């Protein structure tokens, strides 16, 4: 389900893997904590 | 008339002079007279295949014949015995010996041939008629089991001349002379059988009846019905010993036949110290469980014939013990290493292989060997029955279940009980992941339960789906936070929760928790089931579940608690009590709703 | 008592020896006999070449009268017309006695340390019969590896196998020899003894070996089976079965807990490639023999606890990956057959960590029967869970550290934070000569957890933290 | 390869030959030795297949007791646009550089659709330098080579990110990569241009950048060249 590359490419596949987890654990924590921050500024922009 | 040795090349050998040799007779090769099997068959040579390690042989050696194919003896004294994959003893050639190896080139009869047995005629009389599978005598072979009966081996049949009569005998006197076109027949307390050809039964049945195992999760959501398949995956972490235990000591099964397929040793070795040590307490603590098992051992530097035919020796040896009329429940341990050896058998006979270098039999060799299991009624005159339920323990290559053993497993397994070592640290000691793990065999299951608990399907199913809004629910809680929830909502987060840790947790070693039967468990999930379904009604009508929280408190802790009732008391009493705590919730909920 | 009655009866009787000249026939590193008389597999054989040079080999087939000898020492100069071919009558034996100890055994197991002969006690085939399971039973107590790392989170109970997984250009040769000059058991010794066999190494590093364990005195509780990378391949698939074989009548015959290493398998694995080439067997998955399983089975499973005799055995197996991948068949089937594994990460090793070590990845399996009381003290369970907790915790703190700043960071990451370089910088970076009980070892340990608070240490039960929290 | 060698080496007169397709002549070489039952070699083609292409190959060069030259331009054609394949492996091992051509260009209706990040010439440095040629043409093709594959590599992490999280080099480099393959490349069929005003170009495109991000040049040639 891609451009077929068979040229023993298997090592950079798995390196793209690995940077797609990284990736989204990191970008899945920081929305996280910018979520939590923008609770805190709608209750005191709102009071 | 022997055969001399004319080629040798590490496990390959080459005999002579071979004529009238079936093509898997088995060869005592070498002076030490090792054990081998012929494989090809070429005008006079012969290849041979060896098990033992062939160095030092040397051209010439005389060759002999044994008259049969790979065969397993049957008879009184199985029990409280450990064999290796080929029907060896290892208890007896220890102590033969006095060494701690298995010396090569050693043979010891499969079965004690010292020991005397109490035989007591049957119900046949001189000059009658007789078929196979006929049982004409039993055995007193332990106070576990005392009816160890005798069977006429099938492919026999004529008139009996002559019977012995009641008395104490050992396995090498004839006891029977029946009598045919040739009234060679003679026949003692034991016979043979070939490993690679399944039983003959008069018919195979439906298995509906189901098999209890104690625990509460299994019998309550995933259920195996007493005949069928299933499948276990075989992790380091997960601990499945558990489940093997509690099988052997708390399962309604009459015989157990463990077989360990080839392991790390160590491991064998824990095994081998903790099962004599296992007790079972039924019309007094009958101290062993020995007495109701036989163990194959296969540690790695077994032969790889005998390593690959542990499997094959188990489930005939299950079948026999099923034929008696009795139930049997065979457990096997690494069938991914049974794989591994059958794939180097291929490989070092230098065949093609196929999908992950496998060879092409294992499809075929799986489904033979599932389907020899089930239910049937035995293959005689008393018209006895008897049945059979394999539990596979599938594992993996590295964790992934890409692998072809894992895929044939699962398609033709019916029961999978997936584990996670996740849950090993958080302590859900039954460590059944309920969203992975499922059952096929409900649909016969119901009717027994209707039989006998009709209300216990719509139970079971009530809480799967409760279960699945409950983690469903917990996703978007994470997101918005419990406030954005109604009461029904957190209602059933807290349900769950409490079901979580109540009726799936379970200790295993409390007097009260270690064996759950079947009738305390259909209390237990109606008693569940009522709570959650009157507390949703009367937050229906109108009511702050907190304050109803708040007054029921008592009542939520009395449920909680009716788990750690003491079961083995009264067994309808107990019926009486939870009738009671029923009652008591009732009318709590209804004077809180005023 | 009456052993001496086999050993007269064997013992004297001398036999002839036959000599043939029919050399008829070669190819590359094999030779063919033509008409030898009632031919015996796996014989050995010394060679005489016309120059009056002398070699050795061992038969691997024969058909109707033929043999077909394959030659140690290659193959070049000889000759179809003067060669001649002594046979020996039996199978290849080692001379065994009490008094290898201190002294050095090539590959085959000639001495090279300009001493004398063995004087041996026996003699015994090389490779014997397998263990009998129901006579086997499990590890109990601990061996004491001196290494911080490993004693502390991966102890090793007396009777397991735990190879050590290494990388291509890393000093997993230099941990081997500490951890040989460090071993022993623990006393909360006229027992012990090492077998150190290596196989396919460089010259510098039999050099050093042969000096450290000279000037160390280990000499004296070790006997070393070296065997360089341009000797013969087939002597270095026989050196393991040597090692093993003498370990195991140490320790089944005098009751020695004893401790082996062979400090590489990958070449072990060339070595057997390069044989069933020789024969015509096709060859299997990446190139190697399909029945490495049965004969790698054969060199491991020779370990563990034995019920009657007193005595012991364990085995540090060391690999080497090719391309830092654990899907390559040698690795796999090492895991598949031992328990638990030991890695070197390379990045440590770059970051000038020794023993670059990562624990992470790491696991022993019998930890649970080598420590607590008597055995060890009561507290090395629940530390070894907290600390590998809180280095995975610390790992993922760093790595969130730069995308989201320092404060956004709550009190427990800031702690583990720093909780995670003190740790990679004192508790596993030890010198090579710095030896360490396991006691100190866990004193260090509850240093480096004082930083957190009493309360935070969930995972450690309340006994113990009240026990030894103090000070 | 012989009629070659004879006018040059024996009639003392510069040659240039043009031998086309490889391929076909590789895939008949593997015919034959299939008839045979040989040890096949990689993907069944012959052991010896090496040596044949080194025989084929070695016919060129200079000899000092002649003054003729010959010079070979042999055509290959990938099967399944791999390089990775047993015959441009070989070919790659034994000729001196070779000259890509790639599909994304052609798609994208550039002529001549060269890639130039695959490709190169270990002859260049001996042959180019001052007197020769200019003497920037020895810095300015590293320069452009490295600026090329700046671009494309922030263009395919760009890909996945976007603009956002690009520097100001990733801005440039985009269209650097841009102009560069739309104007420095392409060419008519009929078109040519001498070394002189291909390097105009060159220092035209090269131009857009800042004068302290040309690392990669001798400070000397770009202060003498880059001013104006």
């Amino acid at each position: 389900e891609q451009v077929f590359p068979t040229r023993m490419t298997l090592g950079l596949m798995k390196t793209k893997l690995k940077g797609a987890n990284q990736g989204y654990s990191l970008l899945k924590r920081k929305s996280e904590a910018l979520t939590k921050r923008f609770r805190d500024i709608t209750k005191r922009i709102d009071d | 008339e022997y055969g001399a040795i004319y080629s040798v090349s590490g496990p390959v050998v080459i005999a002579e002079n071979m004529i009238g040799c079936a093509m898997y007779e088995l060869v005592k090769v070498g002076h030490d007279n090792l054990v081998g099997e012929v494989i090809r068959i070429d005008g006079d040579k012969a290849t041979i295949q060896v098990y033992e390690e062939t160095a030092g042989l040397t051209v010439g050696d005389p060759v002999l014949r044994t008259g049969k194919p790979l065969s397993v003896e049957l008879g009184p004294g199985l029990m409280e015995t450990i064999y290796d994959g080929i029907q060896r003893p290892l208890k007896a050639i220890k102590e033969e010996s006095q060494s701690i190896y298995i010396p090569r080139g050693i043979d010891t009869p499969a079965l004690d041939r010292t020991i005397k047995w109490q035989f007591t005629p049957g119900k046949f009389q001189v000059g009658d008629h007789i078929s196979g599978g006929d049982i004409y005598g039993s055995v007193f072979e332990n106070s576990l089991i005392s009816s160890h009966k005798i069977l006429l081996p099938p492919r026999s049949r004529g008139t009996i001349t002559w019977i012995a009569p009641a008395g104490e005998y050992t396995l090498d006197e004839k006891i029977l002379e029946v009598e045919f076109d040739g009234k060679k027949s003679d026949f003692t307390l034991y016979h043979t059988w070939p490993v690679r050809v399944p039983r003959p039964v008069t018919e195979k049945l439906s298995a509906d009846y189901p098999l209890l195992t104690g625990q509460r999760v299994l019998d309550a959501l995933f259920p195996c019905v007493q005949g069928g398949t299933t499948c276990i995956p075989g992790a380091f972490g997960c601990g499945k010993t558990v489940i093997s235990q509690s099988l052997s000591k708390y399962s309604n099964s009459d015989a157990i036949i463990y077989v360990g397929c080839g392991e790390r040793g160590n491991e064998m070795a824990e095994v081998l110290m903790e099962f004599p040590e296992l007790y079972t307490e039924m019309s007094g603590t009958k101290e062993p469980i020995m007495k109701r098992t036989t163990l194959v051992a296969n540690t790695s530097n077994m032969p790889v014939a005998a390593r690959e035919a542990s499997i094959y020796t188990g489930i005939t040896l299950a079948e026999y013990f099923r034929d008696q009329g009795k139930n049997v429940s065979m457990i096997a341990d690494s069938s991914s290493r049974w794989a591994e050896a059958l794939r180097e058998i291929s490989g070092r006979l230098g065949e093609m292989p196929a999908d992950q270098g496998f060879p092409a039999y294992l499809g075929a060799k799986l489904a033979s060997f599932y389907e020899r299991a089930g239910k049937a009624v035995a293959l005689g005159s008393p018209d006895r029955t008897g049945s059979v339920s394999i539990v596979a323990a599938v594992s993996p290559a590295g964790g992934d279940f890409s692998d072809p053993v894992t895929t044939a497993t699962l398609g033709i397994t019916q029961v999978f009980w997936g584990l996670d070592k996740k849950l090993a640290q958080r302590k859900h000691f039954p460590s059944i992941n309920t969203s992975v793990s499922y059952s096929k065999y409900t649909n016969v299951l119901n009717k027994f339960y209707d039989s006998n608990y009709p209300e216990f399907p719509v139970l079971r199913d009530r809480m799967k789906e409760i279960l699945s809004n409950a983690e469903e629910l917990e996703q978007v809680v994470q997101l918005v936070g419990k406030s954005a929830l109604s009461d029904s909502d957190k209602i059933t987060l807290d349900v769950a929760t409490l079901i979580k840790e109540d009726f799936l947790q379970q200790n295993g070693y409390s007097t009260y928790d270690a064996f759950c039967p079947i009738w305390k468990t259909f209390d237990m999930m109606r008693a569940f089931i009522s709570y959650h379904d009157e507390a949703q009604k009367a937050v229906a009508n109108g009511a702050n579940w907190s304050k109803l929280a708040d007054s029921t408190g008592d009542v939520k802790h009395a449920v909680s608690s009716s788990k750690f009732f003491e079961p083995s008391r009264g067994e309808k009493e107990v019926h009486g009590e939870f009738e009671k705590l029923l009652s008591t919730m009732q009318e709590r909920f209804a004077e809180s709703t005023d | 008592f009456a052993i001496n009655k086999k050993a007269v009866e064997q013992g004297f009787n001398v036999k002839p020896r036959l000599n043939y000249n029919t050399v008829s026939g070669v190819n590359g590193p094999l030779v063919i006999l033509e008409k030898v008389k009632f031919p015996r597999y796996n014989e050995i054989v010394n060679l005489t070449l016309p120059d009056g040079t002398v070699r050795q080999g061992q038969v691997l087939e024969i058909r109707g009268d033929r043999a077909i000898v394959q030659v140690f020492e290659g193959t070049s100069g000889i000759d179809v017309k003067k060669t001649t071919v002594e046979f020996t009558g039996e199978s290849l034996r080692i001379p065994v006695s009490e008094d290898m100890l201190g002294r050095i055994f090539d590959g085959s197991g000639r001495p090279i340390d300009n001493g004398p002969k063995v004087f041996a006690e026996d003699y015994l085939d090389i490779n014997g019969s397998p263990i009998n399971p129901y006579a086997r039973i499990y590890p109990e107590e601990m061996i004491s590896t001196g290494v911080s790392a490993i004693d502390t989170m991966n102890s090793i109970a007396r009777g397991q196998k735990i190879p050590i997984f290494s990388a291509s250009g890393l000093p997993h040769n230099e941990i081997a020899a500490q951890i040989c000059r460090q071993a022993g058991l623990v006393r909360p010794e006229e027992n012990f003894s090492i077998v150190f066999a290596a196989m396919g190494v460089n010259l510098e590093t039999a050099r050093f070996f042969k000096q450290d364990f000279e000037e160390n005195g280990s000499l004296e509780r070790t006997s070393l089976f070296l065997n360089l990378a341009n000797d013969p391949t087939i002597e270095r698939i026989i050196t393991p079965r040597l090692a093993l074989t003498t370990a195991e009548y140490l320790a089944y015959q005098t009751e020695r807990h004893v401790l082996t290493i062979l400090t590489d398998m990958s070449s072990y694995a060339d070595a057997l490639r390069e044989v069933s080439a020789a024969r015509e067997e096709v060859p299997g998955r990446r190139g190697y023999p399909g029945y490495m399983y049965t004969d790698l089975s054969t060199i491991y499973e020779r370990a563990g606890r034995v019920e009657g005799r007193n005595g012991s055995i364990t085995q540090i197996p060391i690999l080497t990956m090719p391309n830092d991948d654990i899907t390559h068949p040698i690795p796999d089937l090492t895991g598949y057959i031992t328990e638990g594994q030991i890695f070197v990460d390379r990045q440590l090793h770059n970051k000038g960590i020794y023993p670059p070590i990562n624990v992470l990845p790491s696991l022993s399996r019998l930890m649970k029967s080598a420590i607590g009381e008597g055995m060890t003290r009561k507290d090395h369970g629940d530390v070894s869970n907290q600390l590998y907790a809180k280095y995975a915790i610390g790992k993922d703190a760093a790595a969130m550290k730069a995308v989201v700043g320092e404060e956004a960071l709550s009190i427990e990451d800031k702690l583990s934070l720093e909780f995670l370089e003190k740790f990679e910088k004192t508790f596993i970076t030890q010198g090579a000569y710095e030896d360490r009980t396991v006691f100190e070892s866990l004193d260090q340990a509850w240093s480096l957890l004082r930083i957190y608070p009493k309360e935070m240490l969930n995972r450690i039960s309340p006994k113990i933290l009240d026990e030894f929290y103090d000070r």
